[PDB]
RNA sequence: GGAAAUAUGUCUGAAAGAGUUACUUUGAUAGAGUAAAUAAUAGGAGCUUAAACCCCCUUAUUUCCA
């Protein structure tokens, strides 16, 4: 079981992060929803009971993440699991000859800052936090998990910045896994496909329905509960490390 | 002798005739039991191997089997037997082997019954002290050159007076001197030593120099014969070493070095000649000193090993200081008492200073006549 | 105690100039009956303690030098060291060790066997035993650092034998992690009698070309008191083909001791296995023994 | 929980397959062991209990696999899970110039037959039985799980045939997942790294120790129970499909 | 340049192998077509010129490949390049519930034997003759190129056997590259996508046009001359080794 | 050939960029070294000849890249090829427990900006410039090549930021390739391994010897001329697109 | 046979250098830090010690003996 583990979940106020927080709290763990101030995470943290404590923070900001980690340590006294589920998406073509439109550098920079730079910042600070943990029987001090879309492997049109950030996460998953091996922290990456969440819902609904129909099997948008279950499986398994798991549903993003 | 009877029994078992040969026969004819015993057998080497195998007597092959020479240990006594041969062709006939002999004095072969079988009147040559060559003397010289030296040694050992030399033999030797250069230097050195330790050594050496054998042997053309004569007179009856006389003849150390290199004699004799030449000119007794042997004693003390003691004794023999030589014999190198630890106790740590102080104390001890004590030396030692 | 007084008497006599007293060496003196032989032991013991004092002096000097270097860096304060433009962390020793380990594992799986038979213990003394162990360590290191390492076998090695104990003491915990096969069984059991070739300096056969389908057995032996024929005797007893290096053929050996140390042997064998000619392979022979290469 | 499931495990009389069968039977499911008749799996079936039955068969032999599947259907009347954990390993350099030795073709053919052809034969045969099932409420009729090796991605020297077989398994993972998607069967692949089992018995002990030391974390040979847990997680999650999961412990095999 | 090189091209009678042979021989090299006797490759060898010779062989059979290699050595004396382009394709679904039709194991075994076993057989047999060559500058003795397919990565429906074979080729690429690295032989793999060749022409014209329109860019079927040029580039470059190159044109196979 | 083309090579004043510029200019093309003003590119541009022209700009600066591309167009009138060989490397462990040291965020941010953001900025601007061109016979308006690293696939300890940046390049390769497919621009990636360059040659002699020994075959650090030749091959072949070529020499970076 | 020569067990060499092995996740001099082995030079003796040397015996190779 996962009873007694303390989880810090970035972007836990919605979507996959909220699903993971729900599952882990229901299993008896203790979560810390690390999300933006005006994100509504306070309502979710209150809903989930004592085991949750909303920690208003911005992953791209070092000070905010340090404050959130301090709050989590004060409340629960330790940190054992970290889940980087915070991120954004942008839809903009690199260049559009017909419209004479070029991708803005600002959007690319912001997407890198949130998806990639923020994930690395959280990873390093959380590793520092978990270093104090006493090794368990197997020597595992803690676990870190990162979400990185399948766009890192087979991206689509207008997905340059996303795909870049997610590919960065995928690339850095291994060297970090080696860096933290002596410490005793297992780093893993889940590469979800398409899921029913606000991020996807922001896009047109008809194309979302078509993409949902395009998954070989199951032919429905992945439920976030499946992502939470996979995260729990990764936490439980004491041998998974330095790997990218495609929770895709067998879908290969068409051109 | 019992060993002789055992050998006779063994060879009668073999059935091949055997007879003592050479120096042993000469000594027996002289009436003196032979110091060295040499046997000649009609048996071929194969027959010798067969009979030794059938006998069980332990065998010794001293590499002389090329000429049929073998040794057998009967009753813990080694008997040396060589196959009778002619000039290596083995001959059973004793007359032919005697003809193959070099000098008549050794040609005869004695029967084990005590009866001699001489084929060239060698026994009468020995009785008369004269020297006769087997067959044609010049032919024998042609056969082998080192023999010249063998004849010289036999003359010195046997002839009662010097100058009893056959002019034919002398002229033949002078003519054949060319061949003597080729012969190996060991045998040359051994024969030279034997001749030197022999009688009439002065006359023999003078005759050899007259024969001009030195250039072929490498001896210096000019030698201080007069000095050599004086040295021989002084050491006459004093067991001189051959190198001593050679050095007396020699004038410079490096010529002796070249002569050694030619002969390849032991380095001990090299040093012998070297320091002999050096000291005969440099080191001499100090009559002004209360003890004329004191300079030699101090020099010995300077040296390391008692080999130097024997060396200085030989030098004294060379100088003819018989009284001083005796005093040296009774005199013993006193031990220098002070050790390096005494100096260390005095308060000296630097090793080089310790050695220098030890040397200085050695000279002071010599000056004191060796009567100075260890504590006297320590008082002499200057604290530093 | 009596040993202590004897050592003090030595100090007064200043032979071996003993300076410090240790329990292990004192009990060695008590055990070492022969003082005539013990003279050299005490001499190089005091040499060892001096060397320790000189090591302390040199360590002080090196600490001074390191302080000089660090304050030189402090004064320079250049900063922008390669603009902080590096590609790897400075962890090169660990990476070298790990790569050597991977190569050793690959060789153990598919390497050419090379056997050291530690069956000469009965023919060695303490000093020879220590030299043999040191040479074995050096040879194993040279094999490890090669590009095509051998698969080293340690045959006839008694579990509790003197060689095993000394090797374990010298390797500390590395012994269990070493990538070499150490077995009680003699080399004959492990391999067919046909492929084995017992290298030795006495065998009439002369090695000409390194053969990759053969197992070369090297006698882990140090022979101070010359005992010719020991390795050849063993090879004849087991009925194993033998070979000797062509030292005469390619070098003007003249008069010298044909025996070569274990490390030189393994270096020569590695060079030959790497397709090196005989001159390059034999370069490792000590220069003193041979005047120069023939033609 | 997996109560009531029926699983057909190939090579389930030893190593990873045995651990998987142990875990599934302990959870409440029922398993059928499909290993070689001389493998001595009957003792394992007796030990596990009544919910496990040993069916002698060879994966390469089509008739034997059909007989084993028929026996499983007769005993339990259903096949919801198939696990392919039966294989062999061959170490032989492709060509050794020094020794003048060339990799034998018989070894390569045997390795392919046992691993790749065996896995595909089991997959195609069990596809019919799983299709016979009435689709679950979610839709899936059953799950097929394959065993592979990290050699499929980076195989060390003297591993040509094994790497070929496992790379074939990896390649065909996705095509089969798409082929069986219409009939609601999920195909997943697990690529274990090093795991203490009789397969490693071929290697020398020192080599095994070195390889274990070279695992980033945990620095040990993976226990079979971890592989069994990962298999259970794959079975439970209804969205994993057509993916290779490197259960390797972050180890990457150098030459 | 490639002047003076000797290249053994398997399946050079027609298709990609033929284009590679044409390019290499035009550049001044020498080729040895190695295709089945009934493939009519002797006519192509005659057309190419005196430099090219036809060696009828079956890559599956060891004796046939040995005879072909001996003939090539006799005719030229060296084998500086070995291209493995021989292969066959079968489109058969793993299981079709609607029609109750199961993939026949015979087709799978035949496809594996022709593609994967054939390529490994050619590799192991030609490695000896490449080793015979004394090392040139840089210590290279030969270059072996193998033609995998994108189906090894993203196979399509009813492509289980072909994908398995190509995935096996891709998996064994690197281990062989490590096996032959000490010898000095560079092993490379090319994964072409949709190339206009006799293999494709048999497929429906509508399918061909749809595939040509499916490629992002160039929106056409790759001319075999492009493969030939890529093969030449791999040959010339002395540092490419142990890698898979996707000469596909940015096309990812349709789900 | 490549005669008459115009190539914009970022970081062309040193290392791989300079080698590519040298090769292309030798072939008759025209180049533009887009490197930092203080790098020293003006001397190289003068040395190469009238064909090569130095344009001082910073890839992270949009205005500077626009100025450089405008200069290139003015001096040559077109942009046919773009090479992104400009980047930096920073080595640092994510978190060191014994020293209590944490990876600095500024290093990560600056490495990302220089490598990934710089590459994307150059890509978009030069894509606009190329799209301003006229299509060729095959419709290829231009080519864009990006220099990733093997670290993007298997990073070493202390290569978190480098690996992140190069993995971002790898991930965004294909999405951009699909973005510009209608325009007619082919995006490709080259992942060099270890190459004798100022980045590596500056290391101690022993380190360079060890690294050279690491490469399976050849056992030497890759010459930059090999990278330039591979770039030329990619330019010439009109079918390579959206693919990552590992010009590594079969080396897989050690843990 | 008796002489006459040499022998450095990591290499140079006379004390010192280059070497060797085990540990330190090395922040750019690790170009380091803790440790291990290190026997007046074939093996044993006298003479001694500062270094030593010098000689006796034993052993391994070598050129010379009616
Ligand atoms: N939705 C999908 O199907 C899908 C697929 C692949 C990957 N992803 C990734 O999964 C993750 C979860 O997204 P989701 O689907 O739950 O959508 P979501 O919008 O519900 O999740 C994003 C969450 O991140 C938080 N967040 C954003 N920026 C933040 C910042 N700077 N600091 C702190 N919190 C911040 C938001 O408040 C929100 O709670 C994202 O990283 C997304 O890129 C999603
Ligand atoms: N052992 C590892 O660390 C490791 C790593 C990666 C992959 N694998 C793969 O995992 C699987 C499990 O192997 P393992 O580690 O349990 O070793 P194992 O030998 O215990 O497992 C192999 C099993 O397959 C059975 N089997 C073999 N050939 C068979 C055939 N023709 N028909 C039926 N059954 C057959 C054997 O009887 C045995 O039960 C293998 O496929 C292996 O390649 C293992
Ligand atoms: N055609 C494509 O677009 C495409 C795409 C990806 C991969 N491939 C692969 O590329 C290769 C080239 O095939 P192609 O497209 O030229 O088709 P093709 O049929 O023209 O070429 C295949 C060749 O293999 C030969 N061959 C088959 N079995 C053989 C055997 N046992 N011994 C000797 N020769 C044998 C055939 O005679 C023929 O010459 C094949 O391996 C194919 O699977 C092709
Ligand atoms: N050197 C290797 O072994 C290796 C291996 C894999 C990948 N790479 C990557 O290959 C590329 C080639 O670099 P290299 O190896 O020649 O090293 P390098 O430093 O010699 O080349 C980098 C070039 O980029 C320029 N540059 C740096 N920052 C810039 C900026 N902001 N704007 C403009 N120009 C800038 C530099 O002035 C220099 O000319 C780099 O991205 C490097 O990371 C190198
Ligand atoms: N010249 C040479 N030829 C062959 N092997 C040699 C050699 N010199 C040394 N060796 C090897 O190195 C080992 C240590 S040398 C010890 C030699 C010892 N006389 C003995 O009986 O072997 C030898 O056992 C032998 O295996
Ligand atoms: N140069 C030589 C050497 C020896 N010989 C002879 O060979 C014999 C062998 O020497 P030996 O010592 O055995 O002689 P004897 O002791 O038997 O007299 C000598 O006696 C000489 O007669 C010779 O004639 N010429």
């Amino acid at each position: 079981s996962v009873k007694g583990l303390v989880a810090v979940i970035t972007g836990g106020a919605s979507g996959l992060g909220l699903a993971t927080a729900e599952r882990l709290v229901g299993q008896g763990a203790s979560a810390v929803l690390l999300d933006l101030p005006n994100s509504g995470g306070e309502a979710q943290a209150k809903k989930l009971g004592n085991n949750c404590v909303f920690a208003p923070a911005d992953v791209t900001s070092e000070k905010d993440v340090q404050t959130a980690l301090a709050l989590a340590k004060g409340k629960f006294g330790r940190v054992d699991v970290a889940v980087n589920c915070a991120g954004i998406a942008v839809a903009s073509k690199t260049y559009n000859l017909k419209k004479g439109q070029t991708h803005t550098l600002e959007d690319f920079q912001r997407v890198l800052d949130v998806n990639l730079m923020g994930t690395f910042n959280v990873i390093r600070l959380v590793a520092g936090e978990m270093g104090q943990n006493e090794p368990d029987q197997g020597g595992q001090r803690g676990v870190i998990i990162n979400t990185a879309s399948v766009a890192a492997f087979e991206g689509q049109v207008g997905q340059a910045a996303y795909s870049a950030s997610k590919g960065g996460i995928v690339g850095m998953t291994l060297p970090i896994a080696r860096d933290l091996a002596p410490i005793g922290i297992r780093v893993m990456t889940i590469a979800p496909g398409l899921f029913g969440t606000p991020l996807l819902t922001s896009l047109p609904e008809k194309v979302c329905n078509f993409l949902a129909s395009q998954v070989p099997f199951p032919s429905r948008l992945g439920d976030p509960a499946e992502y939470a279950h996979l995260v729990q499986a990764i936490i439980e398994n004491p041998f998974l490390n330095g790997e990218v798991i495609r929770l895709d549903g067998a879908i290969r993003m068409q051109p | 002798t019992e060993g002789l009877k055992s050998l006779t029994e063994l060879f009668v078992k073999e059935n091949h005739e055997l007879r003592i040969a050479g120096g042993a026969v000469r000594d027996l004819l002289n009436g003196v039991k032979p110091q060295d015993i040499d046997f000649a057998t009609t048996a071929t080497p194969t027959q010798m191997k067969e009979m030794f195998q059938s006998a069980g007597i332990r065998m010794i092959n001293n590499r002389g089997e090329k000429h049929g020479t073998i040794t057998a240990r009967l009753h813990e006594e080694n008997f040396e037997i060589t196959t009778l041969r002619i000039d290596v062709e083995f001959t059973t006939d004793w007359q032919k082997d005697a003809e193959r002999r070099d000098l008549t004095i050794n040609s005869m072969f004695l029967g084990f019954d005590g009866t001699l079988f001489d084929y060239f009147n060698g026994y009468e040559d020995l009785k008369n002290k004269k020297v006769r060559f087997v067959g044609h003397a010049k032919q024998r010289i042609q056969e082998d050159y080192l023999r010249i030296l063998r004849y010289f040694r036999f003359y010195g050992r046997i002839v009662d007076k010097p100058g009893d030399h056959d002019p034919e033999t002398l002229e033949a030797i002078a003519e054949n001197a060319k061949g003597l250069a080729g012969i190996s230097g060991e045998r040359i050195w051994v024969e030279l030593k034997k001749i030197l330790v022999g009688n009439h050594v002065n006359h023999l050496i003078h005759l050899i120099y007259d024969l001009d054998v030195a250039p072929y042997i490498g001896l210096p053309a000019n030698a201080s014969l007069e000095e050599f004569d004086k040295v021989s007179k002084n050491v006459d009856g004093f067991s001189p070493k051959p190198v001593t006389l050679l050095a007396s003849l020699f004038k410079v150390q490096d010529d002796v070095t070249k002569l050694d290199l030619r002969l390849k004699i032991a380095k001990e004799e090299k040093n012998l000649g070297l320091f002999i030449v050096k000291n005969r000119k440099d080191l001499i007794k100090a009559t002004d000193s209360s003890d004329p042997l004191k300079p030699y004693q101090d020099f010995i003390i300077d040296s390391r090993e008692p080999d130097a003691t024997t060396r200085v004794c030989e030098l004294l023999k060379y100088q003819g200081e018989h009284c001083l030589l005796k005093e040296m014999q009774q005199w013993s190198i006193p031990p220098f008492p002070v050790s390096g630890h005494d100096i260390r106790k005095v308060g000296i740590s630097s090793g080089k200073e310790i050695g220098a102080l030890l040397q200085q104390l050695r000279e002071q001890w010599k000056k004191s006549g060796y009567q100075m004590e260890k504590d006297e030396l320590l008082s002499y030692i200057k604290k530093t | 105690a009596a040993t202590r007084e004897f050592i003090e008497m030595w100090r007064l006599l200043g032979r071996e100039v003993p300076e410090h007293i240790t329990e292990e060496e004192l009990k060695t003196l008590m055990e070492c009956v022969s003082n005539t032989a013990k003279k050299k032991y005490l001499k190089y013991l005091y040499t060892k303690e001096k060397v320790k004092k000189a090591r302390q002096i040199k360590k002080e000097m090196k600490a001074a030098a390191r302080e000089e270097a660090k304050n030189i860096k402090l004064l320079e304060t250049t900063e922008e060291d390669k603009q902080k433009n590096f590609l790897f962390l400075r962890l090169w020793d660990r990476n070298m060790d790990i790569a050597m380990g991977w190569k050793g594992a690959q060789a153990m799986q598919f390497g050419q066997p090379l056997v050291f038979d530690m069956a000469y213990e009965n023919y060695m003394k303490r000093k020879e035993l220590q030299n043999t162990v040191s040479q074995l360590l050096e040879s194993e290191g040279w094999n490890r650092r090669n590009v095509d390492p051998f698969h080293i076998y340690f045959c006839n090695l008694k579990i509790d034998g003197a060689l095993h104990r000394e090797l374990v003491k010298r390797y500390q915990e590395k012994w269990d992690k070493l990538l070499l096969t150490s077995t009680e069984k003699s080399h004959v059991d492990l391999f067919p009698k046909d492929s084995i070739i017992y290298l030795t300096a006495d065998s009439p056969n002369v090695m000409t070309t390194f053969r990759h389908d053969k197992v070369y057995v090297i006698g882990s032996f140090v022979d101070k008191s010359m005992q010719p024929g020991t390795s050849l005797a063993k090879a004849k007893r087991l009925n194993l083909a033998t070979e000797c290096l062509p030292l005469d053929k390619y070098l003007q050996w003249e008069i010298g001791n044909k025996n070569l140390t274990l490390d030189q042997m393994i270096r020569i064998l590695l060079c030959l296995k790497n397709n090196g000619n005989w001159q390059e392979a034999l370069q490792f022979v000590p220069k003193r023994k041979h005047t120069g290469f023939l033609e």
